[PDB]
């Protein structure tokens, strides 16, 4: 009953990809060996959305795990819960693809992607009622990117009537991570536009204003960042595996955020996110949450919502809370902040309530914005684009691999033809 | 006596999957829509029959051929012509006959630049050679 | 199994070799016998029981320098067939090791190298040592380069070069024999990392406190370099960057394929404790010309890709902090097709350190390897010292003697002239 | 009730047949000498399928081991169950057949026969009701090939109304074990045709494709290539040996299986099969049986099945399993690989169910396929037999034996004729 | 059961021998004296107890040369009748060897064969030990393989041959008795398996670092070769190769019966510490031409059977995997009438060692017995150097006088000019 396939693609994909399945086993009470020794019938009850359930009383990740280079699953194989993955599904390479798109796209990757579609198909047939897909990549490098955008396509193709939803770790403003990332990202999201039915957009540089400034966190590491991201996914989830009061489910979502089939690519945040010593001098009620997630500081993508306006929101809370207050703070929001909302989508707060708080926690909150703002992170990309292709610098790394002008240059287009969609509903009165 | 070639990383000296798919269609006037069908090696063997007559004997070529077996016979009388003609770069037989897309592609980029340092401009229906 | 096939070229690539497999060992925990009481499998075939051995060949026209490494310390470490000797060397002529000595072994060196690499799985592909000014590490290695770019292709190759200094030299045809060895090596190389014997020189005495530094010492300063690029590879790494990777991120034109190589913290041991060497610190001390390994001034050019590759206690929010302070730096410009300059790499492994070197122990390391329009001048020096001699024609009656032809030298001066106008081109900035 | 009486041939023969007798001793519960030691009633049931019964409490294989040397039946009478064999039973030559098909069906095993068929006849005569032979040779060598053929030849025209099934190793298509294979594979055909009823075509290609990709065998060895080969076998006979819910045999198998009299080259397979950290990680339910054994890595015959279409398939099923189950997964095979089924056979799956699982399994699969592909095989042997006949090379080491060309022209033929056959039901709508 | 018969014929045949049972007594764990403190019998027949002696004759026409074996280590190994010698040799004349001396001893040769044989319950046939070029391995090996055909008709004959080489010759008249011995041998030998001192010595110097070979070494090497060929009749195997196979599957047309031997690996110990050997690393170093142990050129030929024959810790699936990787490769072509070119057979046990011998004990071996068009070219050379003399009657004198008629050396030379017509018609394809 609504199973999901996880898919990760390359070193990102990989490391977040792990944390959420530590994560998740937590939650559904599921140790590193893939034994239950949770309490409650609740954590077993739709307990197959993630894990498939083998023989002896075992539980196996619906995951599977892809990269052109192995050193990466490797070191996810050596991990803590390394051991739970059924080993046929880690599908990975010798090569690599360099940084480069278009070998993850149609050389390295294309000699690694039918051996991938074969276990996905596999995934699929074991379920009974599949929901769809969740692949977990970064748009900057070439297996995330370039691999990872040919497997959508061909899952797509495949599976034309199943939800298919991404979390992008995407180019950061201040520096860049690799030179070629411009030219990888605008490629990426050439097909993301069309072959994604959602997207959450995560930017290290938030993550890390995030952990420094609001957790107090003087050098955060990887996997500190990693678990933010993965407390958000188990909060997109949440309602379709435990019971709730208002439940939603990622169709649901999509429907709500999605106004426009292009414009599916969301600016993700989780509340509440305190220091150690600062939890016990405040206590968390529903509008301390609701105030923490309105606001610029506590969002994932490197954009102010306030140079924009909001399309939708969909807020999703866990725990035992008021109906009428949640309510109540979700109208106030709209009220006070009427010029950050957009004027012809009267009531443009979707929410969803999950009886079960996540662990450590009484109650916990996710936030997915559909803000027009995130326009700017698009231009950054497209400048930065045509800057370098006008020049037809590095060119030759791409075409050297049977890629055309032309294709780029449809993807710049397309990239624009987004920016100002946008901007058009930005600006619409 | 025949010319060789080297290809590693140069720019403006490529070709797209697109248009090398379309040389080798109008060259030898067949229908592939995948770079990858050049792994069967009789394309290969009729590009070196056009280039040097003689120097393949392509009445042992199998041009319908479907197994990796039939494909490796086409490339034994391509190494056989590249012996003949004194061209030294090594075919990668075993990973091209597998069909994958990297290889052929890397090795119609060579063979490419390879035709185009030979050719001489005859003209000649591969009809009549194919059958 | 993503294995990496090392060559060593004439005196410098075989000494530098001595120093990096040395390192090595010392990483792996390999003794100099090949044991060891499975990361080590990159650089080391094993065999049978309890032995490795380099995935290496080290080739000289003559036998002295590594008749050394037969008769050293390390004589059981290598398989005798992967230690290849002629018997007359190029005497610093490039003819002699392009064609008249080194057409004579050649094949035998490229069939070990067919050997070798039949016993990978992965092949990465090759890292390639030798010298820009001798005969061998000339002559030989373009004749190399050429057979190799043949018989494999698009595996990519990486090659580190003693580049001329500007006032210290040893040989008089040094100029002839690197114009040359670049023209005919260009199309051949994919990515060339050079150094500077006298920048090393200045960096031993004046951050080492080292009033006479030798060879030896600029060759272990070289290992650690060649660690940090191939650390990536070896260990587990936090963000992690591979052979083919450099190639991509640092060279935007196929001719432009000369990054330089910068190296952080170099300290002494009395030097180090009344220091706290943070990631700013380091990639600070590294964005300063004077720690540099080229005798080359960046502040007079433009940056056009920089790859830091960090080693140790290092922390990815650090790293970025720090970089954004170095982009806002006014000696830092980089070229206005370029919004992005940085490709950024951190591995987990500190640097490890070598009984009785001249480095001490630290916690973190930086290598960095960036493209710069500076290189240009070097580049205009050395034609200008190649025109000085070849206009009075001065040694090439011995290079005709090998059997090169004059043409060939106004050739590649051309070809050099041609890519110093290449560089001069990229530097300027947009119009519109 | 029903013995079977087993024949084997030359170097594979034996190697193969001594595995398969050691794996049903095991599930017989039969030690090395031949003393019950198992624990339940229906192991002894039906022991005289397979065994004698001598005096004492012991149990003796029907076996007859026949090879022109002797090394091979040393090493057997060496191995660990080679004493439970009955010392007369082991016929050996001196001389041997030098690879050579015209001297193990003329000459050399022309001397060695009559004291091979003296035992058979005596084998014949104990057993209350015959149900026939199994022979387990190569094709491609002298002995099993011309020797094995011409036992065949002889055991047919003394009993002509019992089955005869063969279990043949067939020449691989990547590589030759020896040079004039391709004659002594034809030869042997030509009689096969004639005078099998049922042909199991097993290939050294395909198995250690097997051992390799699916079951994670770094290096296998012959030994381990035989296990597969025998546990297939034992599948075979399953249903004759044990009570079931629908019961099979060797007679219903081939009325189902073959349609048309000289279409009786079945392509087998086993299932299931898998790693031994690999099995931790799945349940083997039906439905995952029955995927294993549909696809084209699983079959020990190296021609694609997607390259012809299924005549028929016979699925044998051992353990406690639901019928149903078996039904509704022997009906979606069909339904969604309809292109791969002969359209003018309906219901052209046969499934038989033995309630009892081999050791170590809950439960097994055995698939016998009728596939047109199979000529495909037929086909690379007749063109090598051209290559080398239409020069006349090798060919003194058969005439030189007393053979002459019209006898080799002929089996040609017989080869040619019956890949048309294939042929023609392959494209016949 | 399978008993094998050997004979050893002249200096070459014996000494050679001298080597083979050395070999085999270490390989069963016979002593000198025949004694051991059954696997051995195929070899050797056993009397009385406690006592072991060899199924060979060891023939030649002066007493020096056996009367060694006599005096030596091995004196009480062989029966004294087994041991048969005249008074005068052949003077490197194929009359005197087949006629003049020869019809004086062949008699008592053949009389101690068939009581040998007497003694045989399962004779699998002859391995005849010789050379081409001295009078008593040419004239009076002939002599012996016409009687033998008489006397035991179908009963399969093998012949191990040092076959003169290109540049290196003892004596001046070894055209003259290779071309006429293989004319009167060419229809009484099934199989032939020929093998050069000049290639035995440079794999020597080359691959085991010997500076001078001696002809001991040589047929220390030879010894392993047959032990492959007979390992598989002395021991248990996978898969396994009797003496009859070879000639149906190494001889496509009666006259072409002259396979080619190769052993790999040949290493030093010093040498193979450094070095694991895989199937495919062997399987590959015997496809290598320098490895061969005829000094000819199979990349200018064909291969119209390849049989391989692997000893020791082998794996049959790793041996197809390799020979696959082989049949890709250029340098291996086959005739087109052939496409099944290989046997392959493996056995168990690993190559045994001499105790001081030059090789080093390795866990595999693989011995490949390969027919090739490329050995029409020594033929050529043969009959060329034939040629050269005849054309002045050089030596024919010698002949003559020892009863041989002039017609029979044309009769000789026109036989050997039709095999080389028929190997060049082999050479070629097939039309359509
Ligand atoms: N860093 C460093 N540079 C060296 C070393 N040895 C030589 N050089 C430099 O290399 C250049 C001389 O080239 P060599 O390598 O000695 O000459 P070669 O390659 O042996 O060529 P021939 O002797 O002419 O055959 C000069 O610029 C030297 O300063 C060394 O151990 N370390
Ligand atoms: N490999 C090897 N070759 C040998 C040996 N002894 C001789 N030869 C070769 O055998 C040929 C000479 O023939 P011999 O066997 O000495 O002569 P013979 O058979 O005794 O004949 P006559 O003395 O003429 O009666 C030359 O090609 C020698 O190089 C040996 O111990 N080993
Ligand atoms: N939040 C987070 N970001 C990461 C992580 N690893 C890499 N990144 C970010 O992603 C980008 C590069 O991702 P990377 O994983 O190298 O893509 P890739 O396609 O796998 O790289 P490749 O195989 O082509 S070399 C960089 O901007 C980096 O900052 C991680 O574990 N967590
Ligand atoms: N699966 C399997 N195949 C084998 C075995 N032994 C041999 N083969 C295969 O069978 C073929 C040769 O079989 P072999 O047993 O030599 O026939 P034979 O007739 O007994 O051989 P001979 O007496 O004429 S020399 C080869 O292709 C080989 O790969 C075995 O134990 N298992
Ligand atoms: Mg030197
Ligand atoms: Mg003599």
């Amino acid at each position: 009953m609504r199973e999901i396939v996880h898919i990760q693609a390359g070193q990102c994909g990989n490391q977040i990809g792990a944390k959420f399945w530590e994560v998740i086993s937590d939650e559904h009470g599921i140790d590193p060996t893939g034994s239950y020794h949770g309490d409650s019938d609740l954590q077993l009850e739709r307990i197959n959305v993630y894990y498939n359930e083998a023989a002896g009383n075992k539980y196996v990740p619906r995951a599977i795990l892809v990269d052109l280079e192995p050193g990466t699953m490797d070191s996810v194989r050596s991990g803590p819960f390394g051991q739970i993955f059924r080993p046929d599904n880690f599908v990975f390479g010798q090569s690599g693809a360099g940084n480069n798109w278009a070998k993850g796209h149609y050389t390295e990757g294309a000699e690694l992607v039918d051996s991938v579609l074969d276990v996905v198909r596999k995934e699929s047939e074991s379920c009974d009622c599949l929901q769809g897909f969740q692949l977990t990549h970064s748009l900057g490098g070439g297996t995330g990117s370039g691999m990872g955008t040919l497997l959508i396509s061909k899952i797509r193709e495949e599976y034309p009537d199943r939800i298919m939803n991404t979390f992008s770790v995407v180019p950061s403003p201040k520096v860049s991570d690799t030179v070629v990332e411009p030219y990888n990202a605008t490629l990426s999201v050439h097909q993301l536009v069309e072959n994604t039915d959602e997207t959450y957009c995560i930017d290290n540089e938030a993550l890390y204003d995030i952990c420094f400034r609001t957790l107090k966190l003087t050098t955060p590491t990887y996997g500190d960042l990693n678990h933010l991201v993965s407390a958000t996914m188990s909060g997109v989830t949440t309602c379709l595996r435990f019971p709730g009061q208002l439940n939603a489910d990622l169709r649901k979502l999509a429907v709500n955020m999605v106004p426009f089939p292009r414009l599916h690519f969301f600016m993700p945040g989780f509340a509440p996110l305190t220091s150690r010593g600062s939890q016990q001098y405040r206590a968390l009620t529903v509008p301390e949450l609701t105030q923490q997630m309105f606001d610029a500081k506590n969002m994932m993508a490197a954009c102010d919502p306030r140079h924009g306006r909001y399309l939708t929101v969909a807020a999703v809370f866990r725990g035992r809370m008021s109906m009428k207050e949640v309510d109540e703070q979700m109208l106030n929001v709209q009220n006070k902040n009427s010029s950050y909302f957009v004027e012809w989508i009267p009531n443009n707060v979707k929410t969803a309530v999950c009886d079960i708080p996540p662990r450590g926690l009484k109650m916990s909150a996710t936030f997915i914005g559909n803000s027009t703002a995130i326009q700017e992170l698009f231009k950054r990309i497209s400048e930065q684009f045509t800057a370098m292709f006008r020049r037809k610098a590095f060119l030759h790394w791409y075409t050297g691999e049977g890629m055309d002008e032309m294709e780029f240059t449809e993807a710049e287009s397309n990239m624009n033809d987004l920016v100002s969609e946008y901007q058009q509903y930005q600006d619409a009165t | 006596m025949a010319v060789n070639v080297y290809s590693t990383s140069v720019t403006s000296e490529n070709l797209s999957r697109h248009d090398m798919l379309a040389w080798v269609n109008d060259s030898l006037h067949l229908n592939y829509t995948k770079i990858e069908q050049l792994c069967s090696g009789a394309a290969y063997c009729q590009f070196m029959d056009m280039l040097f007559p003689g120097c393949v004997h392509l009445r042992k070529v199998k041009f319908q051929a479907k197994l990796e077996h039939e494909y490796i016979h086409n490339f034994k009388v391509l190494q056989a012509a590249f012996k003949k003609m004194g061209v030294d770069k090594i075919i990668p037989v075993e990973k091209l006959v597998k069909g994958k897309f990297q290889d052929n592609f890397e090795f119609i980029q060579w063979f490419k630049k390879f035709f185009d340092a030979n050719y001489d401009g005859k003209d000649y229906n591969p009809l009549l050679a194919r059958q | 199994m993503r294995e990496c096939i090392s060559i060593h070229v004439g005196q410098a690539g075989v000494q530098i070799g001595n120093a990096c497999w040395e390192l090595y060992c010392l990483e792996h925990g390999i003794q100099p016998d090949g044991q060891m009481p499975d990361s080590f499998n990159t650089f080391f075939s094993e065999t049978g029981a309890g032995k490795h051995v380099p995935r290496a060949v080290f080739v000289d026209l003559e036998p002295t320098v590594i008749d050394e490494v037969r008769t050293g310390t390390y004589r059981q470490l290598f398989h005798p067939e992967q230690l290849i000797t002629g018997k007359e060397d190029a005497a610093n002529n490039y003819a002699r090791g392009h064609y008249t000595i080194g057409k004579e072994i050649i094949d035998l060196v490229l069939d070990r190298i067919r050997k070798l690499a039949d016993q990978c799985t992965g092949l990465q592909g090759f890292l390639v040592f030798h010298s820009f000014g001798g005969g061998t590490g000339s002559g030989f290695t373009s004749l190399l380069m050429e057979r190799l770019s043949v018989d494999y292709g698009k595996k990519s190759k990486l090659e580190f070069s003693i580049y001329p200094a500007p006032q210290v030299s040893t040989a008089v045809v040094e100029p002839y024999n690197s114009i040359l060895t670049t023209h005919t090596t260009l199309e051949h190389s994919d990515c060339a990392f050079m150094v500077d014997n006298e920048a090393i020189y200045d960096i031993c005495r004046r951050n080492l406190d080292i009033e006479r530094p030798t060879y030896t010492n600029l060759n272990r300063l070289i290992s650690q370099i060649v660690s940090s690029i191939t650390a990536s590879l070896r260990f587990d790494g936090a963000l992690n960057v591979d052979l083919t990777e450099f190639q991509t991120n640092l060279v935007p034109y196929p001719r432009i394929h000369f990054p330089l190589a910068t190296y952080a913290p170099v300290i002494s041991a009395e030097k180090a404790y009344h220091e706290q060497l943070s990631v700013a610190e380091i990639t600070n001390a590294c964005f300063e010309p004077a720690n540099q390994m080229v005798k080359c001034d960046p502040r007079h050019g433009k940056y056009m890709a920089c790859c830091l590759l960090y080693r140790g206690d290092v922390v990815p929010k650090d790293v970025n902090a720090a970089i954004a302070t170095i982009k806002t730096k006014r000696s830092i410009q980089f070229v206005d097709w370029c919004p992005t300059g940085f490709k950024v790499g951190i591995n987990y492994q500190p640097p490890t350190v070598v009984p009785g070197g001249d480095l001490a122990k630290v916690q973190r390391a930086v290598c960095m390897l960036s493209n710069t329009t500076a290189i240009a001048e070097a580049w205009a020096r050395l034609d200008h010292k190649f025109d000085l001699m070849y206009a009075k024609r001065a040694f090439v009656h011995w290079y005709v003697g090998e059997g090169m032809e004059e043409g060939e030298f106004s050739e590649a001066r051309e070809d050099m002239a041609a890519l110093e106008k290449d560089y001069e081109e990229v530097g300027v900035d947009s119009v519109e």
